[PDB]
C-alpha cells in the first residue's frame, strides 16, 4: 500500500477511449464549458461563450432532457441513419468517429425530438385534465 | 428487431477546428505586461492517448493574431512621447575627421541648425552628430523622413528587451500540442496533448537569422510549404546554437535640448577617444559544422549527388538585404556575406567578423508614413546571442543545371512567429451527442 | 399528389389565430428569444437580451414550471379576474386580446404562484422526512 | 400627401410622387487640380 500512485483521467483524457468508457466522465467536460480595445474583444468572447452555453441548455430543455447528462428518449432509431449493432458501437468505436459518421443526420433527429416532446406535453396535460 | 432509440449525452469529448481570440499570461517595456494576466506557477498538460490529429503550420491564425497584437503594442507604446515636428530645418553639415579609421570616413556628419526654445519668440543655435544614412543633401542637408512624414521619438525610459508571453484560450476552447519529434509542421501527428497555454515566446525581431529561439531536440529541421516551388521560403531550425557577439565600441555622449514647454530632444554631443566601426563576430569552426549539418539535411530533398551553394543576398531594401536587429536600444544592420559564401560537393580560434552599421530613423514594420527616432545610447555597447535558425530562399531552380544555390531571406515578420507556434493549434469543443440506446422514456 | 404546396406557420404567424390554435406552436416563438463606440451598444443590447431571458427562466423556475412550455399549476382561478367561460376564451379570442384584458391582474397571480410553490416544496420535504 | 397636422401651417407637407421626374445637371468648366506641399506629408489641392 506504499509506493503506489493514483492518477485520474483529466478533461479530454477520455477522447481516445471507447464510447462506453468515455460516457463515465461527462461531468469533467460539462464543468469546463462555462469556465480599452482588447477589453471589447475579451468581453465579446465571454458573451459568445455564455450564448453558446445558453443555446445548448435551451435545446436540452426543449427536448425534455433538462437537468440530465444522460437522457434516453422515445424517438425510435431509424435504421437508415446507421446499421451497426450496439456491440460494434459502444465497445469498438470512439465519440469522434461516431460524430464523423452521423454528422449528416443530426438536424432531422433534433426536429423529431422537438415534435415528440411537444406531443408528450400535450398528452400529459390531457391526462391531468381528467 | 433493433428496437433502439435516440439518447442524448452532454459532455462528450469531441472538438472541431475553429478560430477565436486568445489572451495573455506572463510572469517600463514596449511589450506591456500591465494589461496581461499573471501566469499559473504550475501549468497543466493532459496527454491524449490514441488521438492522432492533423496539423498545418502554414494556415495557423495564431500567427496572424500575434502579428496584430505585436503591432498594436508597438503603436501603443509610442503614443505618449515627443513628436519631432520642429526638426525639419535646413542643417549645415561638415565631415567628421577626428581620430577616424579608413572605413568610418564619411559615415558621420557634424550638423548645426537653428531650433525653437520654451519661449515662442526665441531661437537657439545647436549642433549634433548624425549618420550618413539619416541625412540627404538638399553643404545643406535635411533629414530623410522630412518629405514623407513627421514622426516621433521613443521615450528614453521604455526598454526594447523582449519578454516571454504565453497565449491562453477562452472557455469552451482548447489548445492541442503535437509532441512528436521530427514533425515537419504539416500532416498527421499521432502524439498529442492538451495545454492551457503555450511556452514563453520572446518576440524577437530580426531578419536573415533567428536569434534567442528554440532548438530542435534531435537534429536540424527543414520546413517549407512547397519545397518544389522556389517562391516559398525555407525555415531551417538548428540542433545546437551558434554564439554571436556584436558590439558598438564608440564612447557616445548624450545631451538634452529643450525644444518647448516640457519637450526635450536627445542629441549626440561628441565621441570620446577614437571612432571605429561596430561589428559582430561568429566562430568559424562552429559555423562550418552547422553548415555541414544543414547541407546534409538539404541533400535529403534535393538529391544525393547535387552540388549545394550558399551565396549572397539578391538585393532590395537595407532591411531585407542585411541582418537587421537591435542591441540594447541601437539598431544594427549587418552584412552577412562572409557566412553564406561557399560551395559543397557530394563526397582553430579565428572568427568571422561582420562589419556593420547603425541607424536612428526606423520603419520597423513594412509601413510607410511612420518612423521611430531612437535616442542615442551613452557609452560602449556589447551583446551576445544564440543563432538557432535561418530563413533561406532558392534562386532559379531550373532543370538545366544540377547546382542548387540558396540565399538568405526575410523581411516578413510572420515567419519569425511561425517558427515558434508550429506545434500548436486551437479547437472548440462540441459537448452535445446522440447515440442508440435501449431505454424508452 | 404532384402540384401541392407545403407552407408552415412561421414565427409570429399564429398571432391572428385563436388561443387554442396558437398554443400548438410555442416552440417556434421560444427558440427566437435567444437568437469602437458601436460595439459597446451592440454588446449592451446582447447583455440585455441575455438578462431578460434569464429573468424569464428564473420566474418560470420559481413557480415549479422549470423546463416546461405548458405547465399547469394548483392556484384556483378567481372569478374576479375574468368571468368568461372556456368556450369564449380558447375558441373565440386571441392571445393579444387576452393580454389586454388581464393586464391589470398579473402580479398578484405571480405572488400566489410563488407562495403555492413554496408551500408545495415544504410539504414535499415533510413527506420525504418520514 | 402626408402631414402631422394639415390644418396647422407650421408643419411641413411631404408629397410623394407616383412617377419620377428626370433632372439633368452639369458643371461644364474643364477644371484643373494641382497639389501644394504645406508640410511633411501634407498636401493642399488647389484649382490651377
Ligand atoms: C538575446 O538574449 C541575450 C540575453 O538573454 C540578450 O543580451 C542581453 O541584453 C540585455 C539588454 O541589452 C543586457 O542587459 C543590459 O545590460 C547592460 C550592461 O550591463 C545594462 O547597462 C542595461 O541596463 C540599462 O538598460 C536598462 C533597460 O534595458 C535600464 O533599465 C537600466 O537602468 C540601464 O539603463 C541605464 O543605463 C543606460 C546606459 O548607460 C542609460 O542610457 C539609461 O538612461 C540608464 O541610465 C541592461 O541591463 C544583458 O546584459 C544582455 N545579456 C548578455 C549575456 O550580454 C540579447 O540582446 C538577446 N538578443 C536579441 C536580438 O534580443
Ligand atoms: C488506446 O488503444 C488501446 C488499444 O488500441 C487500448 O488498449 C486496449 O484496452 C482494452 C480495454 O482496456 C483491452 O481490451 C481487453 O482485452 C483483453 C484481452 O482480449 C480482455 O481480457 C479484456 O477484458 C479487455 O477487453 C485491449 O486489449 C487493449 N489493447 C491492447 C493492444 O492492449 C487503450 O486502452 C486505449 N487508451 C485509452 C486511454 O483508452
Ligand atoms: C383569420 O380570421 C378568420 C375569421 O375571422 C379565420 O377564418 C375562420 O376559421 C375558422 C376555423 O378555421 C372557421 O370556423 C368554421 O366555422 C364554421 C361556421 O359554420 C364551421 O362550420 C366550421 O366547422 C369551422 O369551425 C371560420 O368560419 C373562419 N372564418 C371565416 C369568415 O371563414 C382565419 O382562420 C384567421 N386566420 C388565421 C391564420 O387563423
Ligand atoms: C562639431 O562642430 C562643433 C562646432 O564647430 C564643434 O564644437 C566646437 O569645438 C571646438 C573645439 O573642438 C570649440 O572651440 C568650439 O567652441 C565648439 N563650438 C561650439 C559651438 O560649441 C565640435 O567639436 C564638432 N564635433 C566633432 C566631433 O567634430
Ligand atoms: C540660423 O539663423 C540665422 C539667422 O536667423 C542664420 O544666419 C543667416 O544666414 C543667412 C544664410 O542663409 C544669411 O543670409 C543671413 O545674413 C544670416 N543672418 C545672420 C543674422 O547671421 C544662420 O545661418 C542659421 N543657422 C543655420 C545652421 O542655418
Ligand atoms: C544560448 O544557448 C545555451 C545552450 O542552450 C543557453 O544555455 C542554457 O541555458 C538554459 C537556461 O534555460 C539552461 O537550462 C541550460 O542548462 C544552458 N545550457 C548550457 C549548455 O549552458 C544560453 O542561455 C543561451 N543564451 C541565450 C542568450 O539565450
Ligand atoms: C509546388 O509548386 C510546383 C511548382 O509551381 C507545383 O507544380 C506546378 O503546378 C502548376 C499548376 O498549374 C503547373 O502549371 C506547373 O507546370 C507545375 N510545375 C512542376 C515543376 O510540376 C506543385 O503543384 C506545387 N505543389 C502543390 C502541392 O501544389
Ligand atoms: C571581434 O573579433 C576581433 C578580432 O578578430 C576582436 O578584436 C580584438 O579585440 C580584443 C578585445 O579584448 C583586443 O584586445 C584585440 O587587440 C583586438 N584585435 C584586433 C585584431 O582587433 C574584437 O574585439 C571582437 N569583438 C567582439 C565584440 O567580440
Ligand atoms: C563571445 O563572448 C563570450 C563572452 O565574452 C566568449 O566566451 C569567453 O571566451 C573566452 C575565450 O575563450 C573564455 O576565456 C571565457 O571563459 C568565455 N566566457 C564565457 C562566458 O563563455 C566567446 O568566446 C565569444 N565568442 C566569439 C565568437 O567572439
Ligand atoms: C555579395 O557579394 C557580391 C560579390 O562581391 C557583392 O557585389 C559587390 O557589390 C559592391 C557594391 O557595394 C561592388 O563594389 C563590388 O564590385 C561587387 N562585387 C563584384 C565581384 O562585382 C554584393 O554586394 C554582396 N552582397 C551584398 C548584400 O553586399
Ligand atoms: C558586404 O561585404 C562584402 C565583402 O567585403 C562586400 O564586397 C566587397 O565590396 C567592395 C566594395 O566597396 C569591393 O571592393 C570588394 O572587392 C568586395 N569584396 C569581394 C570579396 O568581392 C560587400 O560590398 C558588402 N556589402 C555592401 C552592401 O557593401
Ligand atoms: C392642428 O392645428 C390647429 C391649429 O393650431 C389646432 O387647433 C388649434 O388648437 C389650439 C389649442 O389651444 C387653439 O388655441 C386654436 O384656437 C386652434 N385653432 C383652430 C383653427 O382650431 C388643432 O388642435 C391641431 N390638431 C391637433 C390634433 O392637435
Ligand atoms: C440644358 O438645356 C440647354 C438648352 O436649354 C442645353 O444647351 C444645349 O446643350 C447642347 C449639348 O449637347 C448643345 O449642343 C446646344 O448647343 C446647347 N444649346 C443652348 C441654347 O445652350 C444644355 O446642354 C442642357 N444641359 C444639360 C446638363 O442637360
Ligand atoms: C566627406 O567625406 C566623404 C568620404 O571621403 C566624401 O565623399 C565627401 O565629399 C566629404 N565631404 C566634404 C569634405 O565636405
Ligand atoms: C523623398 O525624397 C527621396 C529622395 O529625395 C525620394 O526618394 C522619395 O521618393 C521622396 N518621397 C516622396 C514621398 O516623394
Ligand atoms: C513533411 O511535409 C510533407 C508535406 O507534404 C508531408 O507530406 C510529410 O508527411 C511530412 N513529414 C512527416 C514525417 O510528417
Ligand atoms: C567613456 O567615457 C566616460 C567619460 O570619460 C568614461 O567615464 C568611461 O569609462 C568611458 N568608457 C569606456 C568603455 O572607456
Ligand atoms: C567568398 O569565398 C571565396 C572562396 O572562393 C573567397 O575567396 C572570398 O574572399 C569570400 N568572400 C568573402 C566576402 O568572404
Ligand atoms: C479638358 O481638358 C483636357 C486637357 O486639355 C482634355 O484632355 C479633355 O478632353 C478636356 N475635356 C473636355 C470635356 O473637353
Amino acid at each position: 500500500a506504499v509506493g503506489i500512485g493514483a492518477v485520474f483521467l483529466g478533461f479530454l483524457g477520455a477522447a481516445g477511449s471507447t464510447m462506453g468508457a468515455a460516457s463515465m466522465t461527462l461531468t469533467v467536460q460539462a464543468r469546463n464549458l462555462l469556465s480599452t480595445v482588447w477589453g471589447i474583444k475579451q468581453l465579446q468572447a465571454r458573451v459568445l461563450a455564455v450564448e453558446r452555453y445558453l443555446r445548448d441548455q435551451q435545446l436540452l430543455g426543449i427536448w425534455g432532457c433538462s437537468g440530465k447528462l444522460i437522457c434516453c428518449t422515445n424517438v425510435p432509431w431509424n435504421s437508415s441513419w446507421s446499421n451497426r449493432n450496439l456491440s460494434e458501437i459502444w465497445d469498438n468505436m470512439t465519440w469522434l468517429q461516431w460524430d464523423k459518421e452521423i454528422s449528416n443526420y443530426t438536424q432531422i433527429i433534433y426536429g423529431l425530438l422537438e415534435e415528440s416532446q411537444n406531443q408528450q406535453e400535450k398528452n400529459e396535460q390531457d391526462l391531468l385534465a381528467l | 428487431a433493433e428496437n433502439l432509440w435516440v439518447t442524448v449525452y452532454y459532455g462528450v469529448p469531441v472538438w472541431k477546428d475553429a478560430e477565436t481570440t486568445l489572451f495573455c499570461a506572463s510572469d517600463h517595456n514596449v511589450w506591456a505586461t500591465h494589461a496581461c494576466v499573471p501566469t499559473d506557477p504550475n501549468p497543466q498538460e493532459i496527454h491524449l492517448e490514441n488521438v492522432t490529429e492533423e496539423f498545418n503550420m502554414w494556415k495557423n491564425n495564431m500567427v496572424e493574431q500575434m502579428h496584430t497584437d505585436i503591432i498594436s503594442l508597438w503603436d501603443q507604446s509610442l503614443k505618449p512621447c515627443v513628436k519631432l515636428t520642429p526638426l525639419c530645418v535646413t542643417l549645415q553639415c561638415t565631415n567628421v575627421t577626428n581620430n577616424i579609421t579608413d572605413d568610418m570616413r564619411g559615415e558621420l556628419k557634424n550638423c548645426s541648425f537653428n531650433m525653437t526654445t520654451e519661449l515662442r519668440d526665441k531661437k537657439q543655435k545647436v549642433y549634433s552628430l548624425f549618420y550618413r544614412l539619416d541625412v540627404v543633401q538638399i553643404k545643406e542637408y535635411r533629414l530623410i523622413n522630412c518629405n514623407t512624414s513627421a514622426c516621433t521619438q521613443a521615450c528614453p525610459k521604455v526598454s526594447f528587451e523582449p519578454i516571454p508571453i504565453h497565449y491562453c484560450a477562452p472557455a469552451g476552447f482548447a489548445i492541442l500540442k503535437c509532441k512528436d519529434k521530427k514533425f515537419n509542421g504539416t500532416g498527421p501527428c499521432p502524439s498529442v496533448s492538451t495545454v492551457q497555454c503555450t511556452h514563453g515566446i520572446k518576440p524577437v525581431v530580426s531578419t536573415q537569422l533567428l536569434l534567442n529561439g528554440s532548438l530542435a531536440e534531435e537534429e536540424v529541421m527543414i520546413r517549407s510549404e512547397n519545397i518544389t516551388n522556389n517562391a516559398k521560403n525555407i525555415l531551417v531550425q538548428f540542433n545546437t546554437p551558434v554564439q554571436i557577439n556584436c558590439t558598438r565600441p564608440n564612447n557616445n555622449t548624450r545631451k538634452s535640448i529643450r525644444i518647448g514647454p516640457g519637450q526635450a530632444f536627445y542629441a549626440t554631443g561628441d565621441i570620446i577617444g577614437d571612432i571605429r566601426q561596430a561589428h559582430c563576430n561568429v566562430s568559424k569552426a562552429t559555423w562550418n559544422e552547422t553548415l555541414g549539418k544543414v547541407v546534409k539535411q538539404l541533400r535529403k530533398h534535393f538529391g544525393n549527388n547535387t552540388i549545394i551553394r550558399f551565396a549572397n543576398s539578391s538585393g532590395g531594401d537595407l532591411e531585407v538585404t542585411t541582418h537587421s536587429f537591435n542591441c540594447g536600444g541601437e539598431f544594427f544592420y549587418c552584412n552577412t556575406s562572409g557566412l553564406f559564401n561557399s560551395t559543397w560537393i557530394s563526397n582553430s580560434n579565428d572568427s568571422i567578423t561582420l562589419p556593420c552599421r547603425i541607424k536612428q530613423i526606423i520603419n520597423m514594420w513594412q509601413r510607410i508614413g511612420q518612423c521611430m527616432y531612437a535616442p542615442p545610447i551613452q557609452g560602449v555597447i556589447r551583446c551576445v546571442s544564440n543563432i538557432t535558425g535561418l530563413i533561406l530562399t532558392r534562386d532559379g531552380g531550373s532543370t538545366n543545371s544540377t547546382t542548387e544555390t540558396f540565399r538568405p531571406g526575410g523581411g516578413d515578420m510572420r515567419d519569425n512567429w511561425r517558427s515558434e507556434l508550429y506545434k500548436y493549434k486551437v479547437v472548440k469543443i462540441e459537448p452535445l451527442g446522440v447515440a442508440p440506446t435501449r431505454c424508452k422514456r
